């Protein structure tokens, strides 16, 4: 909706193990 | 193929800035109309909103390469577009062009072909992450003609 937001992504390796992805808010 | 994915996506948002000021940069060049009184350049105020244009468009199609579907891109950008500009006076088909040559700056980083920046990546192929980005470009160009 709003273009300017960042993104999160949630990769699991494992149970309670995770790898974060982010593209930051346009400036 | 996931970490392809993630390195082609990697490689656009690191070099945004650039692709979006040398592709509004180029269509102006190509018809400097755009930037005499009365064009639709003409004044920062519009050039500012073309280039956030460019940003936004750029943004959205980065997403669909990170997702894998177009749906994002079609539903929160697209769908309506063509629209605004008509109310607004935006050439579509300048815009086309800006969108065209920002497809190529993507196809060149993706495929680490850019001739003036190189970046990291194992040694492997890249033409469908390629062709897919290529693909989201054209959907903008379907929306707005
Ligand atoms: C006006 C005189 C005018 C331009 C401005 C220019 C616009 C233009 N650019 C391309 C192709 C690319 N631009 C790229 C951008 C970058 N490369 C980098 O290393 C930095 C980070 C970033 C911004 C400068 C890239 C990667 C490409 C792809 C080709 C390449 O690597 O050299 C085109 C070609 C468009 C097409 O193929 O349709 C155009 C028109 N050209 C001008 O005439
Ligand atoms: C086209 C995009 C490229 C190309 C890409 C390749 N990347 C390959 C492996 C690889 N890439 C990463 C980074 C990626 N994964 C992540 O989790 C993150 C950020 C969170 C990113 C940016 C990783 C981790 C890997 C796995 C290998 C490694 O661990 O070093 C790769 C090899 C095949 C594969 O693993 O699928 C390729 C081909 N290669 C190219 O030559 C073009 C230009
Ligand atoms: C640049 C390559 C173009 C160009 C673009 C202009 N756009 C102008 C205004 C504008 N654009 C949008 C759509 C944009 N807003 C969004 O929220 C989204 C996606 C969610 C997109 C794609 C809107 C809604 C507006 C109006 C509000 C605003 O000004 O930002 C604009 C200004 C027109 C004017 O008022 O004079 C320009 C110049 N212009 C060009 O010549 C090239 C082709």
């Amino acid at each position: 909706v709003n273009p300017r937001a960042g993104v999160r992504v949630r990769i699991k390796v494992v149970d309670n193990l995770y790898q974060v992805y982010e593209i930051p808010p346009m400036a | 193929d996931g970490n392809k994915r993630l390195d082609a996506v990697n490689s656009i948002v690191s070099n945004a800035s650039c692709m979006v000021s040398d592709a509004v940069s180029g269509m102006i060049c190509e018809n400097p109309g755009l930037i005499s009184p009365g064009g639709n350049c003409y004044t920062n105020r519009r050039m500012a909103a073309c280039l956030r244009d460019g940003e936004i468009i750029l943004r959205y199609v980065s997403y669909a390469l990170l997702a894998g579907d177009a749906s994002v891109l079609e539903d929160r950008c697209l769908n309506g577009l063509k629209e605004t500009y008509i109310a607004l006076g935006v050439p579509t088909n300048s815009s086309i062009r800006a969108v065209s040559i920002m497809k190529a700056q993507a196809v060149a980083f993706i495929t680490n072909t850019a001739t003036e920046r190189k970046m990291s990546f194992a040694a492997g192929d890249c033409t469908s992450l390629a062709s897919e980005v290529a693909s989201y470009f054209d959907r903008v160009g379907a929306a707005i003609s």
